[PDB]
């Protein structure tokens, strides 16, 4: 899998509100060629094509979305924008901007994508708990530690590890919803000779609530 | 709208094998069909356009064929980079529509899980909660089972199990299992155990700790 | 014409008869026609980015057309040979066309299983653009003409055209012609469509090669009487002292002889050699090739103005774009190796037109004087000049036959550059489409465009007969002329034959100039 | 290209039995079809050409029939020489194309495997590696299982199992199983055991050696 | 199964390089009749027809291969050659030359075949280890010994045994790739009265790396 282009915008939006996203392009000019499109993916998996804006500035939209979508451009900035009004929960998805080699074919370059969640559900920051060994034996060659990130709502948190060892094994477990809230975890394995001895810390960021919590292990 | 249907929803394959994916359209697309590749946590990338033309920089292993309603994407010898989900897209008429996608998991040998149990933190107990966790790392095949036993008796309620996507390098899977109880209930017992049952053995890998050991 | 279902709408005419002065080549072939663009007209353009020299804008249509602008759609090796061996020249006079035994089938891809069956009723409609109101595509050396070999079944090409464009986008002046805005005639089975045409006085293609050549044209035996400038300076003991003296050109003098006419015009081409070695190593395929340019897009100059492809003893060379090149039966579409193609050679002209790769002549630059040496410079591009005379590109059996003279305020000697006959009103474009078949509509009304039709295509045969005129030979040439023959020696396969797996194939390109006329 | 499809991918048969193989073409070949036989580690040999004509020296037991799209090869009474894979080939048009092939394994009575265990060599241990091998020779049917146990506990990782082709004479199969560990891990245990499980018994044939016996 | 004809050529070729193979025919003359073909088999199993050269010297090639294949002949030598340029990993296969009873039918005589592997993967010679009994009991009537041939790359090694007994039972286990390297083994069973008493040696040859290693058992 791979590409270029970057989207930016708010992670959270309240329902009846309008969603506004920006796509900044580098290495190419919005004018002079190609149509720039917007596509979204619901968390399940499918891709849906929202609409596009031509180099000339002409736009075409998906008929489903047409009534509440508007795509515009700022040539000076080399950015194109998406505006979706009357957002609903169904609107939650990852939004991508993409270039279309035009004329005969389609989307040559895609952005990273930005996840947008539509919820009033209330935005809730996670509770981060350190996962340190619970047993009656000292570790062998290496040790596994972790961090539980529980009860947060708008999806997408980022767990970053900091350890003594310049070599580690990290596992980020996919977030799952239960009773209207998300919970996720992450684990790290490091040489036993480097943990109790050298500090390991997990940093959890939840952009939606402007939070970041660091938890030192032990 | 033209509807595109993709054949196998998922395939597992290893580096070197040949894989074929199919896409059929509700109506004659006239070869205005493109194929995209999407890695987990990543955006899609254009492999082929015009049904058979490879995009620049795409390796020769990829090829596409088809006409009318039915098209196919073939990968001669799978490469590690190849793991991803593939989507077909029609640009015959607006609106452009995509297929459901086919997930290709490329990654292997059976591997028993490395299991670890973790008691509730002081921070959570302070707030009145109590979550015990068990990590089952680097195993294969994917199917696995975790049984929670409080003082020897199973516990079915309050469980969250999350599997990771197949590892892009070693092709193994990991799973996190959390058993949440209230601090009140938690302090009503001593031994907490999770039993991991997997293909790699008849006897489950068992881990546990006693609540009065500290 | 019209009739029933169990009635052949036409018979199969595929003869060829010579009458001494005329010769008629009749010919019929079976064809097939799908439904293009799923029945709709589609707008089409260059690919946004694509080099400017390659932008475009235009449309593709659900219509397919017919075409036989290739000599071999009428001549059969043998036949062609007859012609080409005993005729100072020839030209087309009239033609007659007919489609018939049309049949419409309808495929049914039920699950894993297709099943074709007759849709008796449904129709195919044809129509000829006899008023030339449609972008004349034929003549553009496209490929989808008739099979050289009869027995071959073929697919009908789809009509598409191009208008104006400002890069990958349209410009207003550009027109959009719609093919339904014509009165198509509708055929059902038992229906046939005939029509006939008559060519316009055109010049017989010169199918002979020249025995004399411009330079060597006068009589050896006698010296002229006009004088030319023999020497300029003259011996003055040790040093020369300018003293112009003149001589009377004779045989020994020849190069210096006075004349009366000039070689044809020219437009210099790069020389490449059939021998990999010689050729400079690099990419001058585009960068070095001779071209011209309109509205800022440089296009290539293929089939350059008619000019001989190599001097004496250099059959090994050729212009970069000064010749016609056909593929050896099978040869793939792109970047195929030299061994896969047949390159035409026009040495036969040398005698009148300049050599493609070498400059026309060399004009003087400065004005000399005592304190100034005489200048001079070679000319690589010479536009038509009074007294110039020349020959047009030969024809080749599997080459174009004609081409439409563009409607302009001005033309200059219209023999199409790719060779052939330049026609003002050429054989009209013949089009064909399959009237759509709305597959099952919904009970409740909807004013949307119909989009679900019955899947189906057509087929049936087509026939074309043409009458050509001839100019017979007539030279007092004593010694034998050259003729086109087939190699005596044994071979694993006969030329212009089907291999072991029945694949007809034309071994070499066959020209037209063999017979020798004096200049 | 014309595509040829051959019916049974594989058949097992013994000397004396009659076998029939089918080949069908995408388009009418007009009996320009040939059949070839290929032994393992050997090149193909021409049995029949022109759909029904036997090549010189070919025994009468072989026969071919068919027309149009479908053709068949029949062997009246199989002979030991007969074990091989058979391919059909069309020479109606270029390029010539072959069928996928049908593997005929001719070779029998059930036979329990002769099992042997082998410790790591000094040469490998010197280089830091440690491979233990177990040969399971001359058994039937083909399906068999080997379980590696280090100090009584199974080991699933680091295993390579290779089966031989069916023996051209006695028709049995053999299998080699290698368990590779590092010398470090190897020297962390004493008893090394491989258990062979096969149809010929309820109790596995078990072999083992103790690392401190030398 | 059976035939005649012999191919020769390099076992290993680097990717972008050209493959050149020679087929030497005996018992027949290349001129005067029959077309001589080249066919290859990928390790999976399928046969693919590359192209042929006629007695007259005319050639026909498979369209897939046409651009990079050339077949030539040397009548004096009675050999015909195959040249395949721009080799890729896909090109790895066993190449066979075959005669075609021509006119009506096809390939009457086939060669042994030569395996050609295209790899840069680096050519690696095998490590040969002797497999001698590990147990606490002396053997009964006969004994089984073996030789592990591990971690080599370009396929095809040949294990040859040398024992006292003029009668033995040998098993060559098919090579299998794991982590980019091949490993194979071979076993021999001989009368117990002939091994410790009379020397048994395995000779392992790996042409691709110009190596041959003999390992005496015990």
């Amino acid at each position: 899998s791979d590409v270029q282009l970057q989207e930016s915008g708010p992670d959270l939006v309240k329902p009846s509100q309008s969603l506004s996203l920006t796509c900044t392009v580098t290495g190419y000019s919005i004018t002079s060629g190609y149509t720039w499109h917007w596509i979204r993916q619901f968390p399940g998996n499918k891709q849906e094509w929202m609409g596009y804006i031509h180099f000339s500035g002409y736009t075409n939209y998906n008929p489903s979305l047409k009534s509440r979508v508007s795509i515009t451009r700022d040539t000076s900035k080399n950015q194109f924008f998406l505006h979706l009004n009357s957002v609903t929960t169904e609107d939650t998805a990852t939004y991508y901007c993409a270039r279309g080699d035009y004329g005969y074919e389609w989307f040559t370059y895609w952005g990273q994508g930005t996840l947008v969640t539509v919820s009033a559900a209330k935005t809730t920051p996670p509770s981060v708990y350190p996962l340190a060994p619970g047993c009656g034996d000292t570790t062998g060659s290496s040790v596994t530690l972790g961090c539980l990130v529980k009860g947060y709502f708008p999806e997408s948190v980022t767990v970053t590890w900091n350890s003594g060892s310049l070599s580690s094994s990290v596992h980020t477990f996919p977030a799952l919803l239960q009773s209207g809230l998300y919970t996720m975890s992450s684990s790290v394995t490091v040489p036993s000779s480097t943990w109790p001895s050298q500090t390991v810390t997990c940093s959890v960021a939840h952009p939606a609530s402007s939070t970041t919590v660091d938890k030192k292990l032990e | 709208d033209i509807q595109m249907t993709q054949s196998s929803s998922s395939f597992s394959v290893s580096l070197g094998d040949r894989v074929t994916i199919t896409c059929k359209a509700s109506e004659d697309i006239h070869n205005r069909l493109a194929w995209y590749k999407q890695k987990p946590g990543n955006a899609p990338r254009l492999l082929i356009s015009g049904a058979t033309s490879l995009e620049t920089g795409v390796p020769s292993r990829f090829s596409g064929s088809g006409s009318g309603k039915d098209y196919t994407l073939s990968i001669t010898s799978l490469q590690n980079e190849d793991v991803a989900t593939y989507y077909c897209q029609q640009y015959w008429i607006g609106p452009f529509t995509f297929g459901s996608g086919t997930n290709l998991e490329i990654k292997r040998a059976d591997a028993a899980p490395t299991v670890s149990i973790f008691p509730p933190s002081s921070e959570q107990l302070t707030s009145g909660g109590a979550s015990v966790v068990c990590f089952l790392n680097n195993f294969y095949p994917k199917d696995i089972n975790v049984k929670w036993k409080i003082d020897g008796s199973e516990r079915q309620n309050g469980v969250l199990n999350s599997w990771t996507d197949q590892d892009s390098k070693d092709s193994t899977y990991s799973m996190s299992s959390t058993l949440t109880l209230t601090k009140d209930e938690y302090e009503r017992h001593n031994s907490y155990t999770c039993e991991a049952t997997h293909k790699t053995s008849t006897s489950p890998i068992v881990k546990s700790f006693n609540r009065n050991e500290c | 014409g019209a009739d029933g279902v169990g009635n052949s709408s036409g018979n199969w005419h595929c003869d060829s008869t010579w009458m001494g002065d005329r010769v008629i080549t009749t010919s019929t072939r079976t064809w097939a026609l799908p439904t293009y663009n799923n029945h709709l007209y589609k707008q089409i353009s260059s690919q946004s980015g694509a080099s400017n020299d390659n932008h475009y804008f235009g449309y593709s249509t659900p219509w397919g057309y017919f075409d036989f602008n290739r000599f071999h759609c009428h001549f059969s090796p043998r036949d062609w040979q007859r012609l080409i061996n005993n005729n100072w020249g020839f030209r087309p006079k009239r033609l007659n066309f007919k489609l018939f035994n049309i049949q419409v089938k309808e495929v049914t891809q039920n699950d894993g299983t297709t099943t074709i069956a007759n849709n008796l009723t449904s129709t195919v409609q044809v129509f000829t653009d006899s008023e030339y109101q449609l972008p004349y595509v034929l003549g553009s050396a496209h490929q989808g003409c008739l099979p050289p070999f009869p027995a071959d079944v073929f697919m009908v090409p789809q009509y598409g055209y191009l208008t104006l464009n400002n890069g990958s986008q349209a410009v207003g002046r550009s027109s959009f012609y719609c093919l339904e805005y014509f009165p198509s005639q509708m055929l059902r089975t038992g229906n046939n469509f005939t029509f006939s045409y008559t060519f316009e006085d055109v010049p017989f293609h010169s199918s002979y090669a020249h025995s004399q050549s411009l330079d060597r044209l006068m009589n050896p035996l006698i010296d002229q009487y006009l004088y030319y400038l023999s020497r300029t300076n003259t011996p003055s003991g040790t040093t020369t002292q300018s003293r112009l003296q003149f001589s009377q050109a004779g045989a020994s003098d020849i190069r210096d002889q006075s004349r009366n006419w000039l070689p044809g015009p020219c437009y210099r081409q790069q020389r490449v050699s059939k021998t990999s070695a010689d050729n400079n190593n690099s990419e001058y395929s585009w960068t070095g090739a001779t071209k011209y340019h309109l509205n800022g897009r440089d296009s290539l100059v293929n089939p350059g103005p008619a000019m001989a492809s190599h001097k004496d003893d250099e059959e090994k060379f050729f212009p970069q774009s000064g010749v016609l090149i056909f593929g050896k039966q099978g040869s793939e579409k792109t970047n195929v190796d030299i061994e896969k193609v047949m390159i035409t050679d026009e040495e036969e002209i040398r005698t009148t037109n300049p050599v493609a790769t070498e400059q026309y002549g060399s004009v003087s630059t400065n004005l000399q004087r005592g304190n100034r040496q005489a200048a001079t410079a070679d000319v690589n591009t010479q536009g038509v000049l009074p007294g110039m005379v020349w020959q047009d590109r030969d024809v080749y059996l599997q080459g174009p036959i004609w081409a439409k003279i563009p409607h302009t305020d001005g033309h200059f000697h219209p023999s199409p550059l790719m060779g052939g006959f330049g026609l003002k009103h050429p054989p009209p474009q013949i089009l064909i489409k399959n009237t759509p078949v709305p597959a099952n509509p919904s009970t409740t009304f909807s004013a949307a465009k119909f989009a679900s039709f019955i899947t189906q295509y057509s087929t049936g045969q087509v026939s074309v007969e043409i009458e050509w005129e001839l100019q017979k030979e007539n030279s007092k040439r004593w010694n034998p002329e050259i003729q086109y023959t087939s190699n005596y020696n044994k071979s694993v396969n006969v030329d212009f034959t089907v291999d072991t797996n029945g694949v007809y194939s034309e071994p070499r390109p066959i020209g037209t100039r063999y017979l020798t006329r004096n200049l």
